[PDB]
């Protein structure tokens, strides 16, 4: 019925009612880096 | 304030930045930037040190901070070719404006065709003299003009050259007048001017 991951959670499951198997990909995360020249030199920055 | 470089030159189609500095006299939001073509009321190209008035190209770009501030023109047309003030506010009571920088944006490279002019018959029966040199067809007006008798003249308190013509042959032009005596025309055996442009 379920797929499962070493953190015991779903790596892809079965649907109810159509019973095709769908993998979970998790929603996409990141960090956010501002890169900035210092604030004595410029106020303007860039982001990763 | 300060604005520089006093004169921008670069190409058309091209990227070109225009700065305007301060001292700490002045407010950071307050900036504004200005269009004049010859002789017309000002124009608002930029306000709020980075906000383009409703009505103006989207190629137009101003940024700064603290007292350090650009306006940066791209893809530059003929149209921008026009002296640039930018303006601040003095904190409160009073508005200052920059230097008004000619955007002179590069047209040709020429050096100068050159025309000379000794006084003439209705001039000298009035009374009067003046020798007239003219150059025409040049970019940039890098141009220096000198009168001689064929040694100098130029000396003289009553010599003139007035301010350059731009032109529809992508150039500047520019004369120099030089007013004397019917008895100067009577005294000088010859009339001649020399120019040096280029460098
Ligand atoms: C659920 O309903 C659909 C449509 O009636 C059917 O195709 C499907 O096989 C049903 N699934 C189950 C588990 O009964
Ligand atoms: C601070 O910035 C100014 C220019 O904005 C520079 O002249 C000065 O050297 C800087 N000082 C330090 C310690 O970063």
């Amino acid at each position: 019925q379920f797929g499962r991951d070493i953190a015991d959670t779903t790596d892809a499951v079965r649907d109810p009612q159509t019973l095709e198997i769908l993998d979970i990909t998790p929603c996409s995360f990141g960090g956010v880096s501002v890169i900035t020249p210092g604030t004595n030199t410029s106020n303007q920055v860039a982001v990763l | 304030l300060t604005q520089s470089p006093g004169t921008l030159s670069l190409s058309p189609g091209e990227r070109a930045t225009l700065s305007c500095r301060a001292s700490q006299s002045v407010s950071s939001s307050y900036l504004a930037w200005y269009q004049q073509k010859p002789g017309q009321a000002p124009r608002l190209l930029i306000y709020g040190a980075s906000s383009r008035a409703t009505g103006i190209p989207d190629r137009f770009s101003g940024s700064g901070s603290g007292t350090d501030f650009t306006l940066t023109i791209s893809r530059l047309e003929p149209e921008d070719f026009a002296v640039y003030y930018c303006q601040q506010y003095g904190s409160s009571p009073t508005w200052t404006f920059g230097q008004g920088t000619k955007v002179e944006i590069k047209r040709t490279v020429a050096a100068p065709s050159v025309f000379i002019f000794p006084p003439s018959d209705e001039q000298l029966k009035s009374g009067t003299a003046s020798v007239v040199c003219l150059l025409n067809n040049f970019y940039p007006r890098e141009a220096k003009v000198q009168w001689k008798v064929d040694n100098a003249l130029q000396s003289g308190n009553s010599q003139e050259s007035v301010t350059e013509q731009d032109s529809k042959d992508s150039t500047y032009s520019l004369s120099s007048t030089l007013t004397l005596s019917k008895a100067d025309y009577e005294k000088h055996k010859v009339y001649a001017c020399e120019v040096t442009h280029q460098g």
